[PDB]
């Protein structure tokens, strides 16, 4: 299993949320984060947009590069998920993504 | 689709249901409603609702007044708002006696026994309804008023403003709680919208022209304007209409289109409209039901003030458009929004019904312009103009046998004595006009 | 279920509920109240709590003062509103005098009492009460108005803007903390609404008409809004009732009911209904506490202005719906929302129990309608009237034996005094229409 | 926990991010006072004291001594239950001192002392329960205080439900979780008043805590847009504003009011305590109601007593008796206003209830009956005198009695009279816009 | 070993889920406002709330159940946390949570 | 590679990204959180959250800054890869 992490360009969301859609990506959520070209418009850390999925294995070549086109027109966390459960059904790992 | 009881209580479960609203009319088309927590709705699917029945037939008699509503599940439909509470719903039903009888006091089932009529001879009806209204501006206590929020024209795109986002969340509204709207647009005066049903099965299209009604005002409310469904909010420029595509069905199959004929009508088409003409005199205070109605029936705009059919013109009271095949229909000019739908399109189909039984030929079409005529040359043509204001119209109905039994006689003498009050409140009145007139001539 | 101190405390930590307020009333009927830290409720069920009677008595005299309350465990309600400081509850008690007997003249101790004596026959009492207000605007620094916000009438769906959302969240409210609405409609008047709630015991149900009322006015002001009980705020509208309806049972079954009459009712319903005409006249002053209140007592609108009863019409002032079984029900119409619910449904129980134990025949049903007869007529028909104003419903209960038994000498004593010099105060005040009708005339 | 030390407070501020430290003392009128110090230099204080200007306390009326030392009081030290973006508030008191060493007697807390070691001598101790009563008003469209109403409920009405409703709450959950330990509130009498009732308690902490509890009260409502006013009668025709103050003496423990051997339950000494007590109120209602507008709610028609009587039943009585006995068994005198200065008052009181049990000062009868309905000879003959009606005649009563001298000191005895002495000449000779109305057509 | 445990919530359940972590004295918890077709008829006119709690592995299931008990009237993500520490006490390890 | 969650006091947050930044470590995440101190406080709690993909060098290192800047919890776990979108590079050289 994986948990996926993705920092996109806050104006990205809807065009990565587009092509994970497209391959039955839909368990996301969406966080507003921030992390010297932005010095000069200090008087007029950037905002980011975090997204974090759990996907299979065999989804997870399909979810990075979803999120790579979308995001391209950032930085992808690729992380060793070992537990996923589900609230309503007791599912486990691979039943409960 | 909702189908059961059960359908309806999972639903409600599922979907966070804490609201149901009952929807009906009463005598004279103002739109009825009591609130039911979603904790009595099983209750009340399995005892039916007690509730007043003056909230129909009004208080002016001493007659029974307690009645039973029984839940329709299959009219159960979620309204567009989702408020932090949970989300709401509306419901229909069947009104009883406390016998066990119907009550046949309540408009829609009015309609329902006319369905019954046009299924004794084998024919369903189908409706889609061309609702217009305009958008107005709220003052500064949030009241409504007359105020323009544009100056647009005839199919302009128009409004431009924060009114543009209000108009399509209007569309937005009713297509997603299922609608199917087909297209809308500006209509002819500034301010002025048009949204065009589906045409559909009449009796729950008469449903949805009352949610309609309180979804659009509701919506608008909320962002800042107001929906009028007035007859003619304003001198000088086009009326509101609801004008009123019809048809009937036999095993499937449109009756109005004959491939074999020149026009491609059948005959009983022919009677159809032949019946309308017929009764249409003697019912223009069902279909044009306030003082305002008859502001809007005068020459000069979209209204028709004559009684003719066409397929060309326009103008006329019945103009049949170019469509063939299963899409056949008749268009009813002269309603307006405020009419009772379930009122209006149950003698709407008594009127055909009664052409087709009794094969009234509905005489030739009128391809000219009507306006343009002198009164001997209509006379010549033997065209008849509606009732030139409500008392008229009320004089019309209260002699009709035909609207009588057709609305059965609590309904017809209900309708008829208030509306002897309002015209007699109003006949009263000196207005300024009057004052502007006279007072430095006299 | 609370049903014990250790199950309110545990609820207490478990919800984080900071502060108690106990809930009351004086003898007049205004809710009264104050603030326990829940650091001190523990305290509180152990030892009492010392208050000062004056809160329920006045001060018009010297009596006993310090009253002991002792809080009952299964009246802790936790309230519709979430401050950030922490959780609130109300909670009431029995109300004690030091040498450790009750206190008489508390108005809940005054409806224990007709429970109780009901009991001696095997008798117990269920109410499910109607409850009209108005919902007005506020001015620009907060304050009451009676501004409308809307213009509808019976059973609209009105209103459509903002106060669409606080009209939902105050049944919503009520709902959830466990009042179980059975239906919310709009009301005859602009601006006028309607709850009405689930039958329950009398004792529980006239706690919660106490709740029912801050809580809705707390709501709609913290929504910038304002929830009226008058009486009759606005001339020429209709005003608000308090309709009581109530059922009696006996050894688990309705003592109204008899399936074997031709009109299903027991004789004791015609007993209770007949002790209820009988006395009715001599508290007036109860259902019908203010100056205010007889102004919604006159000719024209939904208030009952004329004693009998029926099931047929209606505007009677006792009334019968058709619903039988276990669910056979009597409406008393006259009380409005400003009376004290424990002195009137007190009366109204004691009055049907007087009925049933000297069997009070109720006479016959009245059918028509009592405005339109004559003065003589409804004298050949015997046919009396409700006190035409607060001094003449004074004057009614001032000599009653059947009264002043009911509620206690203490009470009887306490609040006709009071009465008396609202009145007095009252009468002597020379009102602007005084000025419109005399100043330029005399 | 219990702060006992200089590092319990030391280790508190740090523990909860504490950055300013405000004194709270009392002039000789009942004025609150107080400064600010970093928290930087707080150490240093409880090492050296702090010093400061004693006109401060005593008024800049007189050449006298003027540079005290503060020497911190630990136990003293209670966070305010508000927390600033820059870090948390709390107060601390201390004992001022002469630059001999020697402990100032015009300090009104130090007269509360002298009169806590009088009682001592004796075996006793006195706790307290005051009521405070106080209006909650609308700020105008600047922020200054007003008389506008912010409700019209009467007495413990459920009122108000607005937006006021969440000041009140906000005001209760303040104190309480300040550590004070409130009992009960209430909607009292008045449009838009309200009363809050104190635990019984130690008299010294109780008079600290009066004084804490009326800014704490005025920066909520303030903050909130109200206003907090502790006025005796700011509004004509309406009840005033009192602080009833229930007090009983106790030897270790037991409550030497209660005897459970009598007919009334009520010991000999408590009789003797409100005889001193009745003995002495006239020469120092002018230290229990300070000010002018004390008098003002000093007249018949309402909540405040006029007519120098004790009673159980009568609730209106100027000392009554609570139903309450064994442990909680206290005397009420209604008389002050929360005007005054709480440690003078109480030391009064405790001192006057003292002399009366040491010369057993018999009370004389109780008055059952509604005192504003006598008759002057019916009065007379029942010997009931009453109040002084102003703020002068208070003050001449004050200025022969050589019993409030002694308990208060002559520094403070002195400093007292003059200053009220000339509060009522800058009243007296204002022409209110009263006698323009009665008089300006007239004459 | 131990585990952070990422939970997300319709937020009208919060304080349900408060109680049931409290019920096996579970109470050091880290709450976000998080944006995470029923939902579709409503744009004319969705917010969830993420809970993150740090366990030791013998509360694994305590805990789950007690949020799902909560929440049910989301899901349950759970990590492998390598280590968590105390700042006041410097404590590392199982005993800093 | 680790990924590190931090909830600091949002008092300190700058205090802990100077000594962050002496260390060379510069990329992080900041975001606003919530976690009977305080109680007194309700009529008139919220965190920081820091969220870093340290390497498994500038390991103790961050902690320590966390630890030190902070002063006046830390969640440790495992990254299995970081992707640099613009550079498509992966694995340390993306951090």
């Amino acid at each position: 299993m994986k948990y996926v992490i993705a920092m996109i360009r806050p104006e990205r969301l809807d065009a990565v949320k587009r092509e994970l859609q497209k391959i039955e990506v839909s368990r996301l959520t969406v966080s507003s984060v921030s992390g010297g070209y932005m010095e000069i418009y200090r008087a007029m850390l950037l905002e980011k947009i975090k997204i974090e999925i759990a996907v299979n294995d065999e989804f997870l070549e399909p979810t990075i590069e979803a999120i790579k086109t979308g995001a391209k027109g950032g930085k992808i966390f690729v992380l060793p998920l070992e537990n996923v459960i589900r609230i309503r059904t007791n599912e486990t790992g691979p039943e409960a993504i | 689709k909702c189908t059961t009881k059960e359908d309806v209580l999972e639903a409600v479960k599922e979907r966070d249901v804490k609201f149901i609203r009952t929807q009906f009319t009463d005598t004279l088309g103002i739109i009825k409603s009591w609130a039911i927590p979603a904790e009595q709705l099983e209750e009340a699917f399995e005892n039916g609702v007690m509730f007043d029945g003056s909230s129909i037939q009004g208080f002016t008699r001493i007659e029974e007044s307690d009645m039973k509503l029984a839940l329709d599940p299959s009219t159960f439909r979620i309204l567009p708002w989702r408020p932090a509470t949970g989300a709401v719903a509306r419901i229909l039903g069947d009104v009883y006696l406390p016998d066990g009888n119907p009550f046949k006091g309540d408009p829609r089932y009015v309609l329902k026994t006319a369905i019954k009529e046009a299924e004794k001879m084998g024919f369903s009806m189908n409706v889609g309804p061309e609702l217009e209204f305009f958008l107005f501006k709220l003052d500064a206590n949030g009241n409504p008023t007359t105020e323009l929020t544009d100056q647009g024209g005839y199919f302009d795109f128009a409004p431009l403003d924060r009114a543009q986002d209000v108009r399509r969340d209007i569309d937005y509204a009713l297509e997603h709680m299922g609608f199917q709207i087909e297209a809308s647009h500006h209509e002819v005066a500034p301010s002025q919208h048009e949204i065009d049903f589906r045409f559909g099965d009449v009796l729950c299209t008469a449903d949805n022209v009352v949610t309609f009604k309180y979804v659009v005002k509701s919506i608008a409310y909320h962002k800042g304007y107001y929906a009028s469904f007035m007859p003619k909010p304003l001198f000088g420029v086009n009326g509101s209409g609801m004008h009123s595509n019809q048809s009937l069905f036999k095993d499937g199959k449109n009756v109005f289109y004959d491939p074999d004929t020149p026009t491609k009508l059948s005959q009983d088409a022919m009677y159809y409209i032949g019946g309308l003409l017929k009764h249409i005199r003697e019912f223009t205070a069902v279909t044009n039901p306030v003082v305002n109605s008859y502001k809007r029936l005068v020459p000069g705009y979209e209204a028709p003030v004559y009684i003719s059919w066409s397929a060309q013109n326009r103008s006329s009271l019945i103009r049949i458009p170019a469509t063939r095949g299963n899409g056949t229909r008749i268009e009813l000019r002269c309603p307006d929004p405020a009419c009772n739908p379930y009122l209006a399109f149950a003698l709407m189909l008594r009127a055909g019904l009664e052409g087709i039984k009794n094969k009234i030929d509905p005489g030739e079409p009128t391809n000219v312009n009507i306006f343009h005529l002198s009164d001997k040359e209509r006379e010549e043509r033997g065209i008849r103009s509606l009732p030139a204001d409500l008392k008229e119209a009320i004089d019309e109905m209260k002699g009709s046998k035909f609207v009588k039994e057709a609305l059965g006689e609590h309904v017809f003498s209900h309708y008829l004595c208030a509306k002897e009050m309002e015209w007699d409140e109003y006949k009263a009145v000196v207005h300024p006009w009057e004052l502007s007139r006279y007072l430095s001539m006299l």
